[PDB]
C-alpha cells in the first residue's frame, strides 16, 4: 500500500508538471480545480471513514448470530422460536447490507467527480494547446504528451 | 345520498326559483373580481379592443366629416394629423388611450369637436383602467389557493379520552404562514323532528370545541387534533357505534377562519365527515417527533388512525355505567 | 458589425423577395423563437418556485425523455461546432448559424430544470408549457428541413444530418409529452389519476434515495451530496444512516430468489448457478451493458488525440450552398481539433460516467445477491438435522458468500475486459500497421506472468500462515502463563523461541515479498518494454513508415488504456473459479 | 433540546414528507408576495425584460419577413417605420410596452400582423403590469415588520399575587400606532400522556388569561404585564419550582394578535418561555412612572424582574396548606 501510495501521488504530480510544461497557461486553471479536488478529498475521507467503520461493525453481529444459531439449534427449534430469529437475522443482515450499500455509493460519489475533475483537465489542457500550435510555435508533439 | 359539504370544502347545496331583481349583476364589482383568471382576462381584453374600436370609429368619422380623407394635401390642415383609413384611425386611438402616443398622427389645434373627443377618450381611458387595476388587485388578494392547503384527516375517530367519549379529527396547515387567529366552527348537520311537530331538513347544531379557555381558536402551526368531549347538552350523545354506516342521516361540518398571515385577508377553509367517514374506536397516531434539534413533523401518518380498544356503545350508556358503578 | 444574416453584398441576406420561407436565414431565424418562448415563459416560473421535504414522484417515460435531452444536448454541441467551424470562412461573422443552435441548447437545459421541478412538485398541468414547446421546435425543424432538401443540400453535408436528428429528437419529444399527458390524463379530462409517491419513499428513515432520482443524479450520485456535507459536521450514526428500499430487502431478494429457485427445480451446483441468473440477470447485463459501451467509448480517445495532432502537425472549405451561406462536411468537420477537442471532452465525461454507473450496478446486484444467499443458508439451517461443524457454516457466511458476491462484483469485468483487450489490439494495428502487432503481444504476455506471479504469491501466503499460526499460539501461551514465567523469570527463554518461531516467519515472508516485489515490477516494466520494442522496431527492424506525431502519441495513448484489462485479468479468472468452488461448496451444503 | 418557537417568534417545526399537488405554486401570487423584497425585484425585472425581448423577438421577425431589413428604402412602405436591426427592434418594443414611444419607430398603417401585435403588447403589457402593480401593493400592505417591535420580556416570572402563584409575562407596543383590537392566547406545550393510553408529542393546552371581564384583551399603550392564575382546572397545576430546570419538557407560548392602526391589517407576535426562562420567585419591575406632566415608561428596566419572598412549592400545595389552616 506505501509503495502505491508513492506510485500514485508521483505519477499524478508527474503528469501535472508534463501538461504545465507542455502549457504554461494551464497552471493559472490548475489552482480552482486543486482546490476543489482537495474538499472533495477531505469529505469523502471524512465519510468514507465513518462508513467503514460502521460497515466493519455490523458485521461482527451477523457472523455471532450464525454461530449462535448453529450452537443453539435444536434449543431454538424447541422452542418453535424460528420465526423470530429468522427476523433478528433479516434485521443483521439488513443492517449489513445499508453500511455496504451506502459505502460503495460514497466510493462511486468520490470517484465521478475525480473522473469529472480529469475531463476538465483534459478539455482545458487540449483547448489550450491546440490553441497555441496554432497561433503560437508550440511543437506538434509536445500536444501530444500533454494530450495523453 | 346527498352530503352538505364536499370533502374539499365545496358546498353541495342547488338553489332553485331565486327571484333576482338584477341584484347579481347590480354587484358588478365582486362578479367581474370572482369570474376566473380566464374568464377575468377576455372581460379585461374586451373592454379594451372595444373602447379603442369605439374610438377608432369616432375618429375616422370625424376625419371623414372634416373632409380629411380626400386627396389634396397640401391646401388644407388635417384635424388630426395623416389620418389615411380606418387602419390610421384605429393606430391613433390606440396612441391616444394606451398613451403611446407615437405623435405620426397628432391631434392638431384645428377643430374643436376632436379636442372634445380626446378629452373624453383620455377620461374615459383613465376611468376604465383604474377601474380594471382595481379589480385585479382585489383578484391579486383573493385568498381561495390558501384554503387550499389547510387540509383535515379524511377519517375523524371517536375514541375514549380521559374516561369520556370524544370525536376528534386532525387538521394541518402546510405552508410557514401562519393563518391568523384561527378559529374553528363544528356543526352536526343531521335532520331534527321537534316535539312540537317541526322537522327542519337540514338542522345545523353547533357542537362545542373542547379547550381551557372555553373558546374556539387554534395555534396552527403542527398538525393538532381537534376534539369534542360528546358528555351531554350537546349532539352526538346517543350515537351508538351501529348507527356508523352510509345511509345514516348524520353529518358533521367543521368550519376554520382565519386571516391569512401576508395578504391579511380573512379565509375558510371547510370539510364535512358523514357518518361512514367517522370511524370508532381509533386514535390518530402521533406526527411529531423530536429530530436533529427542531420538532420534525411527518404528513406521512397523518390520516392513519390506529385502532385501540375502546368500549362500544353510547355515551349515554357510558355515564349510566359510571353511575351504576359509584353506586 | 454582429448582423444576423452576415452583411453580404449590402446585407443581400435580407431580402426575402423570393417567397420568405425559401429565403434560408429567416428560416434559421424562425428557430431561434421557439426557444426564447421556453425561455421567457420558464424562467420566471423557475424563479418563482426557486424562491419543507416533498417524497417526489416521476412521469411515466422519465428515463426515455432524460436521454432524448441529453442526445438532445449533444446534437446542439456538434451544431454549434458545426456552424462556428462553417463561417470561419467569410468576413463578417453569420450569427444565423450558430445562435439559433446555441439557443436551443439553453432552451433545452432549461426544459430538463423546469420539467424536473414539474416533477418534484407534481404540477403536470404546468407540463402543457412544454407541450406547446415541442411542436413549435418541431415545426421549425421540419420546415428547416424540407427547405434544405429543395435545394438539394442533401446528406452530403453534416448540418443536414443534424438538423435532421434534432426534427427526430424534437419528434421523440413530442411523443413523450404526449405518452405523459395520456396515461396521466392531466389537461381538460376526468382528471382520474393520482400516483401517491411510493411508499418506500415516504418512510422516514430511508435515506439511501438512491432509485428514487433522476437519471443524471442516479448516474452522478447527486443526492450523495447532502448526506455527506451532513456526515462531515457530525458523526454517522445507524440513525444517520437510512434503512435499504423495498426493492434491496432480505425477503425480497430472499422471495426474487426463491421463486427463481421454484422455476429451475421445475425443469446441484448448475441449478444454483441458473436460479441465480434467472434472480439477477436483468441487472446483471445492464451493469455489463454500461462496461462494454465505456470500454467502447473509452476507446474513443486515443484515436482522437491521433485526430487532433495529425490536423495541427499538417499545415493548412468548399460547398456554399445557400446563396451564400457555406456548408462543412463530415470529413472536415471531423478534422477540426477544436470540434475534436471538445468532441473528446464530451466522450470522456460520458464513457466516465457509464463506467461509474457499471461499477455502482454491478456494486449493487452483488450486495443483493449476498442478501438473499445469507438468508437461504440461514433458512436451510433452520431445517437440518442434528445429526451434522460449526466454524464451517459460520465461514460458509463468512468467506464463501464474500467471494461468490466478489465473482458477482467483477463479473461485468469478465465479459468486457477480452473485448476492450481485442478492440485495442485491432485499433493499434490499424494505426501503426505491423509493428504494433509485435508491441501488442509484448503487452499482452503481461497477463499470464500477472497470473503465473499471483499464484506463486498465495502459495507463499499460505506457506507464511503456517508459521503465523504457530508464532500466534506460542504468544498466547507466553501471555496466558506471564504471570508465572515473571514469577520464576523464564520470560527471556520463551521470547527467545518465540523469536526462532519468528525468523522461521521471516525466512518465508521474504520468499512472499520477493514474489510481491515481481509482480510490482513486472505490472510497472511490461508496458516500457512494451513502448520500447514497439517504436524501435517499427522504425529500425521494420523500415516501416516514419513516426509521426499521432501516430506515435495515439499509440502510446492505447497502451495505456490496454495496461489495465491485462493487469486485472488475471485477478478477475482467479476471483472466477474461486467463486465457482464456493458456489460448489454452497451446494454441497444447501442438499443436505 | 428544541423548542417549539423561539424567542423571535420564528416557529422551529420541520415539515417533511409533504405530498404537493402543485398547491404551493397554484398559489402563485401569495407566493409572489411573500418572495422576499430582493427576490420580489428579481421577478418584477426578469417579468419586465423577457416581455420586452419576446415582443422584439416578434417585431424584428415581422420586419424580416415583411422585407423591411433590406437597404432600398425609397420604394416601400415599411411595417413599423426605421427598425434596421434587432436593436431597433428592442427599442421599439420597449418605447410599446412602457409606453414612451418616443416615435421615431412608429407603427404604420401598411401591414396588419403588426396591427395585431401591437394590440397583443399593448394588452399584454397592461395585464402584466397591473399584476405586478396589485402584487406589491399587496406587498407594500405586509406587517411583518410591525410584529417586530412588539416586545415580550425574556424572562416570566411566577409570583403570589392576591393569595395565588401567578405566571407572569411583560408586553410592550414600542410605536405610537395602537394595535387595535390586541387579543392575547397563550398555551402550555408540553407532552401530555391520556390515561387511556394516548401520548400527543406537542400537545397545546390554552391557559385562561386572567380579566375582570373573563376575556383575552388588552389595551396596549403602556408596557403591561399579562398574568394567568395557576389556581385549579388549568396546566401548571402541579408546577413545583424543582422542575424550573433546562431539560424539562415543558414550554409557554404566547401569540398576540390585532390589526395595526394605520394599513388596517391583522398582525401577530409570539414567543415562548422554556422551563429555565421562566424565573421563580421574581416580580417585575414598576417601569411607569409620573414625569412632569406625562406617563413616561422607561424601557430600560423593561425586564428587570426583582425578586420577591414567595412560597416555593406547588400551588396544589398552597391550595391544601390554606385548607389545612382553615380547618
Ligand atoms: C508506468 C506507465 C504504464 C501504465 C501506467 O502508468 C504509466 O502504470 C500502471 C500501473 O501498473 C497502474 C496500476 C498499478 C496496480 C493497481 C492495482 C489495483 O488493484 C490492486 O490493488 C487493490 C486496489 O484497491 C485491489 O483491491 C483490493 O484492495 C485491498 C483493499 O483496498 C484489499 O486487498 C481488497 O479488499 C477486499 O478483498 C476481498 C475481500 O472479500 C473484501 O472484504 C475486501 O474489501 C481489495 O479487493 C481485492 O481483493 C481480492 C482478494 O483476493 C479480490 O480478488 C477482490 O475483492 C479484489 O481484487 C486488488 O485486487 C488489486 O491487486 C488497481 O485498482 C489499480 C492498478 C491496476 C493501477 C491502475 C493504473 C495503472 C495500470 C498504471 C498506468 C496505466
Ligand atoms: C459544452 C461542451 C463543450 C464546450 C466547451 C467550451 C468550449 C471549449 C473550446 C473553446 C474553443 O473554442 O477554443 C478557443 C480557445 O478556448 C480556450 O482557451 C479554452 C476554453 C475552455 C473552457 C472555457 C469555458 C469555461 C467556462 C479558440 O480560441
Ligand atoms: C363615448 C364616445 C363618445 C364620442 C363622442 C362624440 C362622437 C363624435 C362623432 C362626430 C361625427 C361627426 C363629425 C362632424 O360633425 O364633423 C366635424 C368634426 O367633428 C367637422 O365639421 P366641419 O368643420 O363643418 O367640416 C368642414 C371642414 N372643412 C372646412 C375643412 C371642409
Ligand atoms: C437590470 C438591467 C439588466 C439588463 C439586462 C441586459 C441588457 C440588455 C441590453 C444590452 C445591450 C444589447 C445591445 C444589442 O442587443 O445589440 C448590440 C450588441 O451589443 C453587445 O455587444 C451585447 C449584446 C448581448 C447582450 C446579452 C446580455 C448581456 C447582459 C449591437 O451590437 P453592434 O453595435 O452592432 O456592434 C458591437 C458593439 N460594440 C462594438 C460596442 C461591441
Ligand atoms: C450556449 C453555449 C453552448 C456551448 C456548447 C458548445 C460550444 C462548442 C464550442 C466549440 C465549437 C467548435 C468550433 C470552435 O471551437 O473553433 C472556433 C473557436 O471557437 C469560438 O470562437 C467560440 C467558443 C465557444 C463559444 C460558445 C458560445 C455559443 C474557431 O474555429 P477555427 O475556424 O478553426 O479557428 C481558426 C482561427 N482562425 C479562424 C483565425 C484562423
Ligand atoms: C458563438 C460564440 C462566438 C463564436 C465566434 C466565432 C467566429 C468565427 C471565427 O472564425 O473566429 C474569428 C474571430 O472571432 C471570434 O472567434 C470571437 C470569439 C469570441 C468568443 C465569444 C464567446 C461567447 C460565449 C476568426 O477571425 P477571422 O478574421 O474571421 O479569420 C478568418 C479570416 N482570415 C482567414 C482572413 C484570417
Ligand atoms: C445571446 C443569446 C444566445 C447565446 C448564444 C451565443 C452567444 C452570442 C453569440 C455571438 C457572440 C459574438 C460573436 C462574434 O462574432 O464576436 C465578434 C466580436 O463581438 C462580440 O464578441 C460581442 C460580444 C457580446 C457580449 C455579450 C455576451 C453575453 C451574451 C467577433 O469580432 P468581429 O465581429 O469580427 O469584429 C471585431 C471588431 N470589433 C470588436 C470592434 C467589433
Ligand atoms: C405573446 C406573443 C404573441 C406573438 C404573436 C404572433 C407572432 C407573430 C410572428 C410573425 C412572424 C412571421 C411574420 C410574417 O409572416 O410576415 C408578414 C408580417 O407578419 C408579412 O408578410 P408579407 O406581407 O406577405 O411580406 C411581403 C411584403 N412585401 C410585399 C412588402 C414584400
Ligand atoms: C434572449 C434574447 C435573445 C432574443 C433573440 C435574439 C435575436 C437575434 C438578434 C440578432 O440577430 O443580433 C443582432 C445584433 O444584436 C444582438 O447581438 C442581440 C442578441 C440578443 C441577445 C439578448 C440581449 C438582451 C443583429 O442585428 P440585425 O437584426 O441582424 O440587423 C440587421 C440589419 N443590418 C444588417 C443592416 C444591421
Ligand atoms: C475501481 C474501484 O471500485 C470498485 C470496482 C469494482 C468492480 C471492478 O470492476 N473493479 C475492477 C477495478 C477497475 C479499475 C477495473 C477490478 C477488477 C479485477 C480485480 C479487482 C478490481 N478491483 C476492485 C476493488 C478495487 C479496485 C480493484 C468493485 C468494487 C469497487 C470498490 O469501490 O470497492
Ligand atoms: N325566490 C326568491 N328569490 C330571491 N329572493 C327572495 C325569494 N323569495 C323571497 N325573497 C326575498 O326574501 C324577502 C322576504 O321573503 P318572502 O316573505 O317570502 O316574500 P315577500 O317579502 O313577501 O316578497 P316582497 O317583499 O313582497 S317583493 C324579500 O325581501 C325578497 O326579496
Ligand atoms: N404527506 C402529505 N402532504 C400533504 N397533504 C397530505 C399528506 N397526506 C395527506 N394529505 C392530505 O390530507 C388529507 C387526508 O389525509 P389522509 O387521510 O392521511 O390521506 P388520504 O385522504 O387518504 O389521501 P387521498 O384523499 O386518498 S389523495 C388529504 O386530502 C390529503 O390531501
Amino acid at each position: 500500500t506505501l509503495e502505491c501510495l508513492s506510485r500514485s501521488t508521483l505519477l499524478c504530480v508527474s503528469a501535472l508538471t508534463v501538461i504545465s510544461y507542455v502549457t504554461p497557461v494551464f497552471l493559472v486553471a490548475l489552482l480552482p480545480l486543486a482546490v476543489v479536488c482537495y474538499f472533495i478529498q477531505k469529505y469523502f475521507r471524512v465519510a468514507s471513514r465513518d462508513l467503514q467503520q460502521l460497515d466493519d461493525t455490523t458485521q461482527l453481529p451477523l457472523l455471532s448470530h450464525f454461530a449462535e444459531t448453529v450452537e443453539g439449534l435444536t434449543t431454538i427449534r424447541a422452542f418453535r422460536y424460528e420465526a423470530r430469529f429468522q427476523q433478528k437475522l433479516l434485521e443483521y443482515t439488513d443492517s449489513n447490507n445499508i453500511a455496504s450499500l451506502f459505502l460503495t455509493a460514497a466510493n462511486r460519489w468520490l470517484e465521478v467527480r475525480m473522473e469529472y475533475i480529469g475531463a476538465c483537465v483534459v478539455l482545458i489542457a487540449a483547448a489550450t494547446s491546440i490553441s497555441n500550435s496554432l497561433h503560437r510555435e508550440l511543437s506538434a508533439g509536445l500536444v501530444g504528451l500533454g494530450l495523453t | 345520498r346527498a352530503r352538505f359539504v364536499s370533502k374539499k370544502g365545496n358546498c353541495n347545496v342547488a338553489h332553485k326559483n331565486i327571484r333576482e331583481q338584477g341584484r347579481f349583476l347590480q354587484d358588478v364589482f365582486t362578479t367581474l373580481v370572482d369570474l376566473k383568471w380566464p374568464h377575468t382576462l377576455l372581460i379585461f381584453t374586451m373592454s379594451f379592443l372595444c373602447s379603442w374600436l369605439l374610438f377608432a370609429m369616432v375618429w375616422w368619422l370625424i376625419a371623414f366629416a372634416h373632409g380629411d380623407l380626400a386627396p389634396g394635401e397640401g391646401t388644407n390642415v388635417p384635424c388630426v394629423t395623416s389620418i389615411h383609413s380606418f387602419s390610421s384611425a384605429f393606430l391613433f386611438s390606440i396612441e391616444v388611450q394606451v398613451t403611446i402616443g407615437f405623435g405620426g398622427r397628432m391631434v392638431t389645434e384645428e377643430c374643436p369637436l376632436a379636442i372634445l373627443i380626446l378629452i373624453v377618450q383620455n377620461i374615459v381611458g383613465l376611468m376604465i383602467n383604474a377601474i380594471m387595476l382595481g379589480c385585479i388587485f382585489m383578484k391579486t388578494a383573493q385568498a381561495h389557493r390558501r384554503a387550499e392547503t389547510l387540509i383535515f384527516s379524511k377519517h375523524a375517530v371517536i375514541t375514549l379520552r380521559h374516561g369520556r367519549l370524544c370525536f376528534m379529527l386532525r387538521v394541518g396547515d402546510l405552508r410557514k404562514s401562519m393563518i391568523i387567529s384561527a378559529t374553528i366552527h363544528m356543526q352536526v348537520v343531521r335532520k331534527t323532528t321537534s316535539p312540537e311537530g317541526e322537522v327542519v331538513p337540514l338542522h345545523q347544531v353547533d357542537i362545542p370545541m373542547e379547550n381551557g379557555v372555553g373558546g374556539n381558536g387554534i395555534f396552527l402551526v403542527a398538525p393538532l387534533i381537534i376534539y369534542h368531549v360528546i358528555d351531554s347538552n350537546s349532539p352526538l350523545y346517543d350515537l351508538a357505534p351501529s348507527d356508523l354506516h352510509h345511509h345514516q342521516d348524520l353529518e358533521i361540518i367543521v368550519i376554520l377562519e382565519g386571516v391569512v398571515e401576508t395578504t391579511g385577508i380573512t379565509t375558510q377553509a371547510r370539510t364535512s365527515y358523514l357518518a361512514d367517514e367517522i370511524l370508532w374506536g381509533q386514535r390518530f397516531v402521533p406526527i411529531v417527533a423530536e429530530e436533529d434539534g427542531r420538532y420534525s413533523v411527518d404528513y406521512s401518518k397523518f390520516g392513519n388512525t390506529i385502532k385501540v380498544p375502546t368500549p362500544l356503545c353510547t355515551a349515554r350508556q357510558l355515564d349510566e355505567d359510571r353511575s351504576l358503578l359509584d353506586a | 458589425p454582429l448582423a444576423f444574416c452576415g452583411t453580404e453584398n449590402h446585407s443581400a441576406a435580407y431580402r426575402v423577395d423570393q417567397g420568405v420561407l425559401n429565403n434560408g436565414c429567416f428560416v434559421d431565424a424562425l428557430n431561434v423563437v421557439p426557444h426564447v418562448f421556453l425561455l421567457f415563459i420558464t424562467f420566471p416560473i423557475l424563479f418563482i418556485g426557486w424562491g419543507h421535504h416533498s417524497t417526489w414522484l416521476h412521469f411515466p417515460g422519465h428515463n426515455l425523455r432524460w436521454i432524448l435531452t441529453f442526445i438532445l444536448l449533444f446534437v446542439l454541441v456538434c451544431e454549434i461546432a458545426e456552424g462556428i467551424l462553417s463561417d470561419g470562412v467569410t468576413e463578417s461573422r453569420h450569427l444565423h448559424l450558430y445562435m439559433p443552435a446555441g439557443m436551443a441548447f439553453m432552451a433545452a437545459i432549461t426544459s430538463v430544470v423546469y420539467y424536473h421541478n414539474i416533477e418534484t412538485s407534481n404540477f403536470p398541468k404546468l407540463l402543457i408549457a412544454l407541450l406547446i414547446y415541442w411542436t413549435l421546435a418541431f415545426i421549425t425543424k421540419t420546415i428547416k428541413f424540407v427547405k434544405f432538401y429543395d435545394h438539394a443540400i442533401g446528406f452530403s453535408q453534416l448540418r443536414f444530418c443534424l438538423t435532421g436528428l434534432l426534427v427526430i429528437l424534437y419528434g421523440m419529444l413530442l411523443l413523450v409529452e404526449v405518452n405523459v399527458i395520456r396515461v396521466r390524463r392531466y389537461i381538460f379530462f376526468k382528471t382520474p389519476r393520482e400516483v401517491k409517491p411510493p411508499e418506500d419513499l415516504q418512510d422516514l428513515g430511508v435515506r439511501f434515495l438512491q432509485p428514487f432520482v433522476n437519471l443524471l443524479s442516479k448516474g452522478t450520485y447527486w443526492w450523495m451530496n447532502a448526506f455527506i456535507k451532513t456526515a462531515h459536521k457530525k458523526p454517522i450514526d445507524l440513525r444517520a444512516i437510512g434503512k435499504l428500499p423495498i426493492a434491496m430487502r432480505a425477503l425480497t431478494n430472499y422471495q426474487r430468489l426463491c421463486v427463481a429457485f421454484d422455476a429451475q427445480a421445475r425443469k446441484g451446483a448448475r441449478a444454483i448457478w441458473r436460479a441465480l441468473c434467472h434472480a439477477f440477470g436483468r441487472r446483471l447485463i445492464l451493469s455489463s451493458t454500461f462496461r462494454i459501451l465505456a470500454d467502447l467509448l473509452g476507446f474513443a480517445g486515443p484515436l482522437c488525440i491521433f485526430g487532433i495532432v495529425d490536423h495541427l502537425g499538417k499545415e493548412n472549405q468548399p460547398k456554399t450552398q445557400f446563396l451564400g451561406v457555406y456548408f462543412v462536411s463530415s470529413q472536415e468537420f471531423l478534422g477540426n481539433a477544436y470540434v475534436l477537442a471538445v468532441l473528446l471532452f464530451l466522450a470522456l465525461l460520458l464513457q466516465r460516467t457509464f463506467l461509474q454507473a457499471s461499477y455502482y450496478v454491478a456494486i449493487e446486484t452483488g450486495i443483493n445477491l449476498r442478501g438473499a444467499i445469507q438468508t437461504k443458508i440461514y433458512n436451510k439451517i433452520m431445517h437440518l438435522s442434528t445429526s451434522n461443524t460449526a466454524g464451517q457454516i459460520c465461514n460458509l457466511v463468512a468467506i464463501d458468500t464474500n467471494q461468490l458476491m466478489w465473482f458477482f462484483f467483477l463479473c461485468p469485468n469478465l465479459w468486457a475486459m477480452p473485448v476492450q483487450i481485442i478492440v485495442g489490439v485491432i485499433l493499434l494495428y490499424y494505426i501503426l500497421g505491423v509493428s504494433a502487432l509485435i508491441g501488442a503481444a509484448v503487452i499482452i504476455l503481461l497477463a499470464p506472468v500477472q497470473y503465473f506471479v499471483a499464484t506463486k504469491l498465495s502459495q507463499a501466503q499460505r506457506s507464511t500462515l503456517e508459521h503465523s499460526n504457530e508464532r500466534l499460539k506460542q504468544t498466547n501461551e507466553m501471555l496466558r502463563g506471564m504471570k508465572l514465567l515473571k514469577l520464576y523469570a523464564w520470560e527471556s527463554i520463551f521470547c527467545s523461541r518465540v523469536e526462532v518461531t519468528r525468523r522461521k516467519e521471516m525466512t518465508s515472508l521474504r520468499a512472499f515479498a520477493v514474489y510481491t516485489s515481481i509482480s510490482i515490477f513486472m505490472n510497472t516494466a511490461i508496458p516500457i518494454a512494451a513502448v520500447l520494442i514497439t517504436f524501435v522496431g517499427h522504425v529500425s527492424f521494420f523500415k516501416e513508415s516514419d513516426l509521426s506525431p499521432s501516430v506515435a502519441f495515439a499509440s502510446l495513448s492505447l497502451f495505456h488504456i490496454l495496461v489495465t484489462p491485462l493487469f486485472l485479468l488475471s485477478s478477475v479468472v482467479r476471483s472466477t473459479v474461486k467463486a465457482l468452488v464456493s458456489v460448489q461448496k454452497l451446494s454441497e451444503f444447501l442438499s443436505s
